[PDB]
RNA sequence: UCUAGUGGGCCAUUUUUGGUAAGCAGAACUGGCGAUGCGGGAUGAACCGAACGUGAGGUUAAGGUGCCGGAAUGUACGCUCAUCAGACGAAAAGGUGUUAGUUCA
RNA sequence: UUGAGAAGCUCAGACGAGUAGGCAGGCGUGGAGGUUUGUGACGAAGCCUUGGGCGUGAGCCUGGGUCGAACAGCCUCUAGUGCAGAUCUUGGUGGAAGUAGC
RNA sequence: GCGAAACCACAGCCUGGGGAACGGGCCAGGUCGUCGCAAUGGUAAUUCAACUUAGUACGAGAGGAACCGUUGAUUCAGAUCAUUGGUAUUUGCGCGGAGCUAUCAUCUGCUGGAUAACGGCUGAACGCCUCUAAGCCAGAAUCCGUGCCAGAAAGCGACGAGGUCCGCAUAUGUAUAAAAAUAGAGGUAGGCUACUCUCCUGUAUCGUAGAAGAUGGGCGAUGGUUGAUGAAACGGAAGUGUUUUAUUGACUUGUCCAUGAAAUUCCAUGUGCGGAAUCGAAUCCAUUGCAUACGACUUUAAUGUGGAACGGGGUAUUGAGAUUCUUUGUUCCCAAGAUUUG
């Protein structure tokens, strides 16, 4: 409690971590994403040389305490037109996607089930009885904003989870103009992203997010700095948890799926260290603020190999498919 | 409906006062258009009303006036000592006054 | 001399204490005073003066370090503000930094007793509210300081559409004969 | 002629003696508070005005007239810009800090 | 001109802090002698009341409500005659508190 | 369920002063959600230490820069709990699942300006000179912001989703939008100017007749104000208003006439509540530990790929045997009821 930076200590409300601070973002930028919402698939420690000049293990392999984040494709399904104002940034007006998964009409729905699910229900039906009227939203956007963010919900449904209410976080368009974001978001409108798109797995993500409940201890959101990502594995890749190094193939789910997570099956991103939040919390990856030139930042990520030993339980093998052929033939 | 307004505007600044002790029985006015005292000797003896409206519609009416003369000019500003029929309530500071132009000696 | 409903005071040059006890005044008198341009507010005294005027208020308390708080601190001090009296004068006062648009387009007056360029001797250091403010914890001086040319261009292009439109009754007006048959009573 | 009550102090001023690191202490004197409310002094037991039946009107005292706060953001002539102004001993000095003048020149 | 409760009426001027203390005039209570050819079941006394009035005041008069058997003004006599205090007496009732607790 | 007593002048947020405490009491101050902005605070990493970078330039040489990464570590902060150690009613089989705690498995703690001293540039005072006087730059472990932690239970923006019956009570002309400085500006023909003009406050400009503003005849102009709708543009800072109108009607003070004004015979001047039949939403609720003295909080139960419990199975545990997230199986559950407001 030493440190008055963290005290005083309050759970934040919000589980999704919060983008407090959005990376800085100029014409010459390209249009982009700056943030991606994850899953705490696992954080086994894995293999990996170190490419390091002046390293005392240049050149040598080393086991790394890496972090599996499950990354299902964000969905951007609408946008908000911040106006630049003398008392502070306003939302001028929010232009959402015409049509909306169950899912995210879900997250405004406390029960779902009440009567009629509603959510947005004229609203898309205006959206389509008048598109002009959202073509000047659009123009009042592009005419009158600054700052653009497009709405995302995500994709539980890919994610061995129960929860049905997609998390939905304003993530902002960076680069460009003010109309070529709105313009990528609109050409995106009701479509999903990959955070192979967003995140290029070189790059240094500084992953943020919630701290879980101890039982005020805990449930706090924080923001982990240098995490450099080492392996934007795709779910359809059945190698993502096979290197050059061990080629065999293997999926990034070890043996007994995740623990108290189940089996990934979408995107993920490979990351060294440990963040706040238990397994499988909505973690928001997140473009650096500081375009740090650190030395770990600059090299490489060449990973050796995968764990895969089992998951909630205890395993001593790779995969069983090895380990079939490893033991006798079982009584079976 | 600029075809009226035969008084002039006024507004209710204070009563006379001491730093410490108040006197309701003069009330200190701002004639407006009047700065100086030189000025206020023309408004002297004109008849002030206090015009308010009360929620009940006695008289068959919704509006009462409490009237008050001029009496003398007050400092250097044009400000002057008004004494009204009923002393002017101490919620009515900064409100509004209709200074008539009768009695005329113009 | 004569008070309107609302009364909109451009606070550009205006000294902070001068400006303030008017404005006070006349609140207590039972009007409605709304100040734009709260930024662009002088104080005299050189920037390192009112610097630790203000350094030893933070070392003090809400502080506040918008123009605009700045002036409705100002003015509160000298409002009987202890009493139902002070209170209800302190809510007939709208400060705010730069021209609103439900103001940009009302017309704004001046207090001479007020003015810097009437009541500092020449050659007197002064410090903005403005710039002082920018360094003491106000965040939203590039962004307001920029939208100012926005909102000038506007009421120039307006000042000259008035202008030219002007100009055709004043060619009028010594074009009719009667303007100049009864221009025996000065007008 | 008799006939109730009191037989202290405080604020101190002034004159004044001894002083003694220096303050301070000791006499007399002077009045006030003590039995006395009121205007002022931001507030104030002793500072400046003023001493009191109930009221109306007028006019003042001491203090004041940017706002709080009643009353000129009055007039005229000067000093100062203090980043610890000013408004109410560290003080000796230092001021390539000044404003006016005097002397010698 | 009636304006002789001569203890009345009238005219004038000045003055107004006040502890201890001194001196006048009054208000109220219980009882007594006298008086009002007094008040009262068609409602005495008491009590209640954001009703009204009188007096500088102590106090007094009165409307309404309640109530049910006695009571008052004036002149004089008399005294167990007026309360916010006494860590006052007696009685009643509060906050603590539905708390400490059983 | 029963049930006290002590105590009680009276209220009760702080910083200064009120001289005799002054204080406590004086004076002066301090509908439901979605997704976001940030008034205001707090702050953190302190870092070095040891091998290169080094026996490095420079230094006769010794000493030792600049320098560059790596490896770690002193202390403290937020943490994940993957993997491992412990685990510990799996009461499954000492082990010990599912998960928790523990760096005992691991993450893990920011960065750009302005400056202090000092050092300079420019340059007077004090023809030069002079970091300084007008100023500027460099520059501290300093300061400010940035980043982080929160957010203002009464801080806000965008966004999705109360209405109908019954009863009852019933200001005075609100007229005026460039900016800019006084070592001045505005605009100015002409083609960047040149020079003139204007100020020298709004005592101005806009409007101002009508028995509170009538009825008519009109006339001049054949048009200024407006009402009513149909409208399109512009306005984002809090646009909520600026116009453009298309007409449809009027007053038209533009002007000239005819009627009416009086005994006021001298001032007094749909909206709200209480009920219902309704439509949604939220809470309780099937709930749950995610939260937990209790409050209160988070998820899931509305006719379905529904949720949940079993029959189980997997995962591992175990070390031939058993157990427990998952299940195209079965059934329960079921358009799941009340409360609350809108």
């Amino acid at each position: 409690h030493g440190s008055l930076g963290f005290l005083p200590r309050k759970r934040a409300s919000r589980q999704r971590g919060k983008v407090k601070a959005f990376p800085k973002d100029d014409a010459s930028k390209p249009v982009h994403l700056t943030a991606f919402l994850g899953y705490k698939a696992g954080m086994t420690h894995i293999v990996r040389d170190l490419d390091r000049p002046g390293s005392k293990m240049h050149k040598r392999e080393i086991l790394e305490a890496v972090t599996v984040i499950e990354t299902p494709p964000m969905v951007v399904v609408g946008v908000v037109g911040y106006v630049e104002t003398p008392r502070g940034l306003r939302s001028l007006t929010t232009v959402w996607a015409e049509h909306l998964s169950e899912e995210v009409k879900r997250r405004f729905y406390k029960n779902w089930f009440k009567s009629k699910k509603k959510a947005f229900t004229k609203y898309a039906k205006k959206y389509a009885e008048s598109t002009q009227s959202i073509n000047r939203e659009l123009e009042r956007i592009k005419k009158y904003c600054s700052v653009v963010r497009v709405l995302a919900h995500t994709q539980i449904r890919k994610t061995p989870l129960a929860q049905k209410k997609a998390h939905l976080m304003e993530i902002q368009v960076n680069g460009g103009s003010v109309a070529d974001k709105v313009e990528w978001a609109r050409e995106h409108f009701e479509k999903t992203v990959d955070i192979k798109s967003t995140f290029e797995q070189n790059e240094m993500i500084d992953v943020i997010g919630v701290t879980r409940g101890k039982g005020n201890a805990g449930y706090m959101h924080r923001t982990q700095l240098n995490s450099k990502i080492y392996r934007i594995g795709a779910g359809d890749d059945a190698k993502n948890a096979s290197t050059d190094f061990d080629a065999t193939e293997k999926r990034i789910t070890p043996m007994g799926g995740f623990v108290r997570y189940g089996v990934v099956e979408n995107d993920f991103v490979m990351l060294n260290g440990a963040t706040p939040g238990p397994v499988k919390r909505v973690l928001t990856l997140r473009k650096s603020l500081l375009t740090h030139t650190s030395r770990k930042a600059l090299e490489p990520v060449s990973l050796k190999w995968i764990d895969t030993a089992s998951k909630f339980g205890h395993g001593r093998f790779q995969t069983p498919a090895e380990a079939k052929q490893f033991l006798g033939t079982l009584k079976k | 409906a600029q075809g009226h307004r035969l008084y002039v505007k006024a507004k209710h600044l204070s009563f006379q006062r001491s730093k410490h002790v108040i006197h309701p029985g003069t009330s200190i006015v701002k004639i407006e258009g009047c700065d100086s005292k030189e000025e206020a000797q023309f408004y002297l003896g004109k008849r002030v009303c206090y015009v308010y409206k009360s929620s009940k519609a006695v008289r068959g009416s919704k509006i009462r006036v409490i009237w008050g003369t001029i009496a003398r000019p007050h400092g250097n500003s044009g400000a002057v000592r008004a004494r009204f029929v009923h002393n002017l309530p101490a919620k009515t500071f900064g409100s509004s006054l209709r200074v008539m132009l009768y009695p005329s000696n113009i | 001399s004569e008070f309107q409903k609302v009364v909109v005071i451009d606070a550009k040059g205006h000294l902070l204490g001068r400006l303030a006890s008017v404005v006070a005044k006349q609140l207590l008198g039972g009007q409605k005073v709304v100040v734009v341009r709260c930024e662009e507010l002088n104080i005299s005294g050189h920037f390192f003066r009112n610097k630790l005027k203000y350094l030893a208020y933070l070392r003090k308390a809400f502080h506040f370090r918008a123009p605009s708080r700045i002036f409705q601190k100002a003015v509160r001090g000298m409002l009987p503000h202890k009493t139902a009296r002070g209170q209800a004068a302190l809510e007939h006062l709208q400060a705010v930094e730069g021209i609103p648009p439900p103001f940009d387009k009302q017309k704004r007056v001046v207090v001479p007793a007020a003015l810097r360029v009437l009541r500092l001797k020449p050659g007197r250091k002064y410090c903005t509210v403005g710039r002082l403010s920018s360094e003491v914890g106000w965040k939203y001086n590039d962004i307001v300081a920029k939208l100012e040319e926005r909102r000038k261009v506007k009421s120039a292009a307006f000042y000259q559409a008035k202008l030219a439109k002007q100009k055709k009754i004043a060619s009028a007006k010594e074009a009719s004969p009667v303007n100049q048959k009864l221009s025996q009573f000065g007008y």
